[PDB]
């Protein structure tokens, strides 16, 4: 799941002067919908 | 004051009109809501 805005990069160069804090943000989400569609296999690792 | 006084005499020095001053000082009315960016993005009513 993504947001309509997506990746947004705001280069805050004011709050801490002498610095650019490049605040890059992306709203990300993930969920297992219909778990019957996915299967897992843990190897014995010897 | 407008001194009528004596007509047949040297005319007296009337008092001048007074002036007052009103010191209207400006001051800031301010609002500082720390909204979270989450609500701005997630709301579909334009919460800002």
């Amino acid at each position: 799941v993504d947001h309509e805005t997506g990746v947004r990069t705001r280069p805050d160069n004011l709050t801490e002067p002498g610095f650019i804090k490049i605040f890059t943000q992306k709203y990300l989400g993930g969920g297992v919908v219909d778990s019957n569609a996915i299967k897992i296999l843990e190897l014995p690792q010897d | 004051t407008v001194n009528h006084g004596e007509e047949g005499k040297t005319r007296e020095q009337t008092s001048t009109p007074q002036i007052n001053e009103v010191s209207i000082k400006l001051y800031p009315v301010y609002a500082y809501p720390r909204t979270t960016q989450e609500i701005v993005d997630f709301s579909d009513v334009d919460i800002l």
